């Protein structure tokens, strides 16, 4: 029943948002929950953020 | 290169020594550093008779 | 009854690395200024940073030039970092060209008047055949923080360039901040403090003049601070369009041949308001429109639902 | 009857025609994003009856 | 057309109804659709194609 065929592969790019699964490798989970701005970010005295 | 300022700010006050000021919208992050950097000024740096 | 702060030595350690100070602050200011600085300098700076770029024989970021060892996902990795300072322009494309088994840095650019590269040894990619040999067209803007490359397709109407790579844009200077007020007392006075603010630069902003439009964007936001108007905004737009709103997209939309094209540009005709209202007495006199030139256009009206030469005692209204 | 896989689509402009070649296929190398066509194809109904 | 009536009529059936007929019956139509083809009136109709 069937004539021809076209396949086309698509390359996404998807970067990180909340609501993705993440976890170290101790069975800690945890799903990112806001994107926090590197102004709000706690820093040490040295002042390099987290 | 240029910058955002605010509109719309409805200043609601309750009592006359009291009062409730709203002001949007501020870029990234202009809400804390503004706000906090103004709290410290109203508090310990403010001239007055006691 | 106050007092007011200014810069005393700026302490340059390396291009992209200072300790900058500001003597003359009153009982916590330091930390007033010092938090409320920090804040500013490491986002509002301003910046520029290689917004697209297109490459000799690749098509999308996925796929691989021949003899060289990078991959074009890796080359525009690259490139995003890739530090310059530029003056007068506002966009300026640069052109890379080199051959031969060999390191391609930074220096490999070619120079224009306002185009310094801050750090020429910056690897870009490797060539790595004899006779493999690399061009393209970098193009970089300048901008207000972290445009990602994604954002960067909403304006479209034909950015149709299929080798124009986009690259996520970091249009910012600032790498990392670091105040920490020391007390210093000057001889006479009671207790007043340091301001040592350690910054970490990528090279193309020398600390003075940083530090310097970072305190004027905080008096334009405070300048609505001072008084506080109430303000609002009028609002209550217009809901009555006359006309059908076909007659305010340009004459692209109406997919006609090119000797057509460029005829509409000429006689002064962009929207198609103005194509409805010409008769086929505009038309012959109009430069290169005949037999064959002119049955192009009614034939893409008529489709569309709209006719040739007609009238309309208002156009167009009214901002 | 057979599908086709012209690029000749009832009822579409050429905004969608750019993004296709001559035979109806997206080009390599084309970022597209939701609701771009990636392949032109059209299946035999006839006689609507409207 | 079929509009809000069984079968649709031949431009003759119409014209005889009218006892003014042929020709005349045939322009009355174009100029309807000629001023429903404008706008004021065009806008609304021309929104149901896709």
């Amino acid at each position: 029943g069937v004539l021809k065929i076209v396949k086309v592969y698509l390359a996404v790019k998807r970067r990180i948002q909340p609501g993705d699964k993440m976890a170290g490798r101790h069975g800690n989970k945890g799903v990112i929950s806001k994107i926090n701005p590197i102004e709000d970010m706690p820093y040490d005295e040295n002042g390099t953020p987290v | 290169t240029e910058f955002l300022k605010p509109r719309l700010v409805d200043i609601e006050q309750v009592s006359s020594t009291h009062a409730k000021v709203t002001l949007e919208p501020l870029e990234r992050g202009f809400g804390h550093t503004l706000g906090n950097a103004l709290r410290r000024i109203l508090l310990s740096s403010m001239p007055g008779c006691a | 009854e106050f007092l007011k702060p200014r810069l005393v030595d700026i302490e340059q350690v390396s291009s992209t690395h200072a300790k900058v100070t500001l003597e003359p602050l009153e009982r916590g200011f330091g930390h007033t200024l010092g938090n409320a600085l920090r804040r500013i300098l490491l986002s509002s700076m301003p910046g520029c940073a290689v917004t697209e770029v297109e490459i000799d024989g690749v098509l999308h970021e996925y796929s691989t030039k021949e003899g060289v060892q990078e991959d074009i996902l890796e080359i525009l990795l690259n490139l995003k970092g890739l530090a310059v300072r530029v003056q007068g322009k506002d966009e300026v494309i640069l052109t890379l060209n080199k051959s031969g088994i060999g390191p391609v840095t930074a220096a490999d650019i070619t120079h224009d008047g306002d185009v310094e590269i801050v750090k020429p040894q910056h690897v870009i990619c490797h060539l790595t055949d004899e006779n493999a040999s690399i061009s393209m067209r970098i193009k970089v803007q300048r901008g207000r923080g972290y445009v990602p490359a994604s954002t960067r397709i909403h304006s479209e109407e034909d950015e149709r360039p299929i080798g124009r790579l986009l690259v996520d844009a970091c249009y910012s200077p600032v790498e990392r901040i670091a105040y920490n007020v020391e007390a210093a007392r000057v001889e006479q006075r009671t207790d007043l403090d340091k301001l040592v603010i350690e910054m970490e630069t990528n090279g193309t902003i020398d600390p003075e003049e940083a530090i310097r439009r970072a305190a004027t964007i905080l008096a334009e936001q405070l300048e609505a601070f001072v008084d506080l108007r109430d303000v609002r905004q009028p609002e209550v737009k217009e809901e009555k369009p006359e006309f059908d709103p076909i007659l305010l997209r340009p004459v692209d939309d109406l997919e006609l041949t090119v000797r057509s094209a460029n005829c509409l540009k000429a006689e002064a005709i962009h929207y198609i308001g103005d194509l409805v209202q010409r008769t086929e007495v505009e038309l012959l006199k109009t430069p290169n429109l005949g037999k064959k030139s002119l049955t192009e256009i009614k034939d893409v009206l008529a489709s569309r639902g709209l006719s040739l030469g007609m009238r309309l005692e208002n156009w167009p209204p009214a901002s | 009857g057979p599908e086709e896989i012209t690029a000749d689509i009832p009822n579409v402009g050429e905004a969608a025609l750019s993004k296709l070649d001559e035979s109806g296929i997206v080009y390599i190398g084309a970022e597209v994003t939701g609701g771009d066509i990636l392949v032109g194809k059209v299946t035999p109904k006839g006689e609507t009856q409207l | 057309f079929g509009i809000d009536m069984n079968t649709d009529y031949t431009l003759e059936e119409v014209g005889k109804q009218f006892d003014v007929t042929r020709e005349r019956i045939r322009q009355i139509e174009a100029k309807a659709l000629r001023k429903l083809r404008h706008p004021s009136r065009s806008e609304v109709l021309r929104s149901f194609l896709d």
